[PDB]
């Protein structure tokens, strides 16, 4: 089943040997996801899932090498016998070609039927285990699928796509929003299908189309500006799915180096170009263990936002969240509050829907925990500045503005009384001397002939442009306004 | 991290 030009690159005895298989599989016209997932899953298994080395399995061997930092003598790596890997490959292909026969699916020149796709879906879905928790670590790869029958939400969609490559269908692709996955197919790839569940609730919309989710302006579907992958992008997803977590507090060094390198490989090949979140991941990695001759983290977060604006209508939230994080961690309040505001600037043209819970919680943390903690910390650093810059006060206000606009036209209310206490308290974190140097203008003349300024977009935030700029923050009042 | 959507921040 495997091509000879792939076999020769085996076996893999180090992170580098693995990179070779990826750099070489990435140079073909149809990179093999099934092969690359198996390798990755295999590697991630002995490195993160089961680190104790079996001495009774003459078929499984490990490779010694000098350990990275002065700490330690020798490190062991799971050698990827060609035999083992090829055996799994064949087992996967058997399940597929043996559970679906293209005998009855006339494809009119390079397209796949909605019935075929929905079939390959079902094949994989019914192949799934009955007894397991859907949120556990290290069940993203096909290695997991074939070995223990366990796959997580996104992993299922990846499987369905890999399965189709195995059947020859080269029009079926992975579709990636920021919190979901489904499949795109058809001529020009404009037909879509739901293949996996979402959130805790096993509620699936399988066989249904995304059109309804895109229509309702929810963030799960990104107002139609979600990623449409190609073989190369799907390989990136895979690299980003690598989970280096050994434990809640421990991480696998080798798996981190591995994933970091494979992202660069993908970057140099330019395949990260349309994958903002990938740029983010790569960034965060670097911050911790930088590599010589490579750009700074900060450089990367921006290349990530650039991508968002260019190829996705700047409709993605995470590239800002990523950046805001970097600063917050690096204690740069000004720059942080800026990005969090930029975030709300995107979310404002959305609606908070049932399935958008994940992003809700992401703002809730920022609004109610993270920010009130940079401010609390700031009120102690000057006493022994930024807590006295109006522009920061504007950033905070603009942030709340976006969250208010978001709520507008929404099914479920965003704001409740609990949001207020931390708005009130964060306002009080700024001296009236400053809260008044911010110009809350609505509009001088529009168009053009031939302190800092701030204009609200939300009717809620507009009605309060006065209470926010008082010398005494009317607690009771701002509450009853924020919620309505 | 047990499981978060791939490439999430």
């Amino acid at each position: 089943g495997l091509k000879a030009a792939q076999k020769t690159l085996f076996p893999l005895r180090s992170i580098d040997d693995v990179v070779r298989l990826f750099a070489a599989e990435l140079g073909r016209e149809e990179p093999d996801l099934v092969l690359l997932s198996l390798v990755l899953g295999f590697v991630e298994h002995f490195l993160a899932v089961n680190r104790v080395i079996p001495t009774n399995v003459p078929e499984l061997t490990f490779q010694p090498s000098p350990a990275p930092d002065p700490p330690g003598g020798l490190t062991y790596f799971p050698v990827a016998d060609l035999s083992i890997i090829a055996a799994l490959y064949a087992r996967f292909t058997a399940q597929i070609r043996g559970a679906v026969d293209l005998s009855l699916y006339p494809r009119e020149g390079g397209v796949s039927s909605r019935e075929l796709v929905k079939k390959v879906s079902d094949v994989i879905w019914n192949s799934l285990s009955r007894s397991y928790f859907k949120d556990r670590a290290h069940i993203q790869s096909l290695f997991s699928f074939i070995t223990g029958t366990k796959l997580d939400s996104s992993g299922v969609a990846f499987a369905v796509v890999g399965a189709c490559q195995a059947l020859g269908l080269r029009d079926v692709h992975l579709a990636l929003s920021e919190d979901h996955a489904w499949v795109v197919f058809g001529p020009n790839g404009e037909q879509t299908a739901e293949v996996t569940w979402h959130g805790k609730g096993n509620e699936d919309r399988r066989g249904q189309t995304v059109n309804a989710g895109v229509a309702e302006r929810s963030w799960l579907y990104l107002k139609g500006s979600y990623m449409r992958c190609d073989r190369k992008m799907e390989v990136a997803f895979m690299v980003c799915a690598i989970n280096p977590s050994i434990d809640l507090h421990t991480d696998s060094l080798e798996l981190l180096q591995l994933q970091q390198k494979l992202l660069w490989l993908l970057y140099d090949l330019g395949h990260l170009e349309r994958y903002p979140m990938a740029l983010g991941n790569l960034a965060d990695l670097e911050e911790l263990e930088p590599t010589p001759g490579r750009p700074d983290p900060l450089t990367l977060y921006h290349k990530g936002i650039a991508s968002a604006k260019t190829y996705y209508r700047d409709e993605h939230i995470y590239p800002y969240m990523y950046l805001a994080g970097y600063h917050c961690r690096n204690r740069n309040v000004r720059e942080a509050l800026q990005a969090w505001a930029d975030t709300a600037t995107v979310i404002q043209d959305y609606n908070y829907c049932r399935e958008d819970e994940e992003i809700y919680k992401e703002f809730f943390e920022v609004a109610n925990d993270v920010i009130p903690n940079l401010l609390k910390e700031a009120a102690s650093l000057l006493e022994a500045s930024a807590l006295q810059d109006p522009e920061c006060f504007a950033h905070l206000l603009r942030f709340y503005d976006g969250i208010c606009k978001w709520e507008e036209g929404s099914p479920t209310p965003v704001l409740h009384v609990g949001w207020a206490t931390f708005l009130v308290q964060s306002l009080g974190r700024f001296e009236g001397q400053v809260r008044q140097k911010v110009r809350i203008v609505s509009g001088t003349v529009a168009g053009t002939a031939r302190g800092p300024v701030l204009t609200f977009q939300s009717e809620k935030m507009k009605g309060m442009k006065e209470l926010l700029v008082a010398t005494k923050i009317n607690s009771s009042a701002i509450k009853l306004q924020l919620t309505a | 991290s047990r499981w978060r959507f791939p490439a999430r921040p």
